[PDB]
């Protein structure tokens, strides 16, 4: 049982988004579909709910006019619009799974991410990071993903194919420009007899480099 | 008395 | 006017018994609520289902130390032999039907910190700037900082035994099964970075201070 949320949206100030919320091996028309913002330090914030059985809607006061949802019976996909986004607006939503007769809502989307900026979009610059001053049965490769925006990005080795020793580590936010950096650990076996390469994609810029680590 | 129905 | 009151945060000692408190607004003293879990960067997760008697339903991957009791407008989650695992923020959530319209109302949630767990100490991965970034007349400096609890860390460089203030970035923590991870970044020019000796990155954590240095030599 699921609910499948569309992925992390960027949002002008002053335009509108459209989020979705597909029913996954359970009967969409059988359940009420909620709409809840994540607070910014704790706490939840009801949106409203969509009755697909129905096409019957309540809102939270604060939200009429803000959010209209939508159900479409024939795709098993709940929507949510909300207009004229500001930076207040960027949160992550999720939906939510309730019954018709009792208040829980027993089942979440993995949530979206939503992103209201004028920032300019900045494919990120991706830099190798040979072993720091080497020797070894073991070398910890590094990879830089410098000053991108939005979030997110997708950073794999080998394009996911090198899974094990792998840590990816939080970015930092500084003057609208995201940095990461990812560390893998390889025997010496491996690298660098072998190709060893950081992918990182960029959905908003559609840009996606493959960066080769190579020896001093 | 609350109700319980969407 | 349908409100749930909760404490903004709760303390409890490892494999104590907990009581949180949800507090329901007078006129709906009777109502049935539930009880969430939320964690970061994990969607909220249902507890249980709450009646004004005191039976509850709980949802599927809850742990049996998780109860809920109530006594007039208060209900009540309880958790026997708290665990680290329990830190989270545990929200009350109620629906009713209010001038003709459904609402689901939250409260403002309790982060549960559990105390007397040991300390993890952080280790440090540090990179230098690439030949290639270098290049451009500019130096990023790298500070990976893994394996630490609690999430409460500061970060400093050091160029040389002077602190470098200007441009250093530094995330918050994530959490990274039962630790956290962290990472800093110094931005010099590529004269900064060939003119110093040694540069560090220095983590304060409960009382503890982790420093890895880099040499351009
Ligand atoms: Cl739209
Ligand atoms: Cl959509
Ligand atoms: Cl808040
Ligand atoms: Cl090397
Ligand atoms: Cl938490
Ligand atoms: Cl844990
Ligand atoms: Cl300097």
């Amino acid at each position: 049982v699921q609910l499948q949320q569309s992925g992390a949206a960027l949002v002008r100030p002053g335009t509108s988004v459209k989020v979705s919320c597909r029913a996954s091996e359970y009967a969409f028309t059988n359940y009420v579909i909620e709409w809840v913002k994540q607070r910014p330090g704790q706490g939840l914030e009801w949106i409203g709910v969509i009755n697909p059985g129905s096409g019957g809607t309540n809102y939270n006061e604060k939200f009429k006019g803000k959010a209209t949802l939508i159900a479409d019976k024939s795709s098993s996909t709940a929507y949510m619009q909300l207009s004229s986004l500001t930076s207040d607006d960027s949160a992550v939503y999720f939906c939510a799974r309730s019954t018709y007769y009792s208040g829980a809502l027993d089942y979440w989307g993995q949530g979206t991410s939503v992103t209201v900026s004028s920032a300019k979009t900045t494919a990120p610059s991706v830099y190798p990071l040979a072993p720091v001053c080497t020797t070894g049965s073991s070398v910890t490769l590094g990879c830089l993903v410098k000053g991108y925006f939005p979030e997110p990005v997708t950073l794999t080795w080998n394009s996911g194919s090198l899974s094990s020793g792998v840590h990816t580590f939080p970015a930092v936010l500084q003057s609208d420009l995201y940095t990461l950096s990812s560390s893998v650990t390889v025997t010496s076996s491996t690298w660098p007899s072998q190709s060893i390469t950081c992918n990182v994609a960029h959905p908003a810029s559609s840009t996606k480099v493959d960066k080769k680590i190579e020896p001093r | 008395v609350q109700i319980l129905n969407k | 006017q349908l409100v749930l009151t909760q404490s903004s945060s709760a303390s409890f000692s490892l494999g104590a018994s907990a009581k949180l408190t949800c507090t329901l607004s007078s006129q709906h003293s009777t109502y049935t609520i539930e009880w969430y879990q939320q964690q970061p960067l994990k969607p909220p997760k249902y507890v249980m289902e709450l009646k004004k008697d005191g039976s509850h339903s709980t949802g599927d991957g809850i742990p049996d130390r998780f109860s809920g009791s109530s006594s007039g407008a208060d209900r009540y989650l309880s958790i026997s032999n708290i665990q680290p695992e329990d830190e989270a923020i545990y929200i009350c959530g109620v629906g009713d039907t209010i001038k003709e319209q459904f609402v689901y109302v939250f409260g403002g949630g309790t982060k549960v910190t559990v105390l007397g767990q040991p300390k993890s100490t952080p280790t440090l991965t540090v990179f230098p700037p690439s030949s290639e970034e270098l290049k451009e007349n500019k130096a990023t400096l790298v500070c990976l900082i893994s394996n630490f609890s609690p999430s409460g860390v500061t970060v400093a460089w050091k160029a040389n035994g002077t602190p470098i203030t200007q441009g250093v970035d530094t995330s918050n923590p994530t959490k990274e099964g039962n630790k956290f991870m962290a990472s800093s970044f110094l931005h010099l020019t590529s004269d900064q970075w060939r003119s110093h000796n040694s540069f560090t990155c220095q983590v304060t954590h409960e009382g503890d201070t982790v420093e890895k240095s880099l040499s351009p030599a």
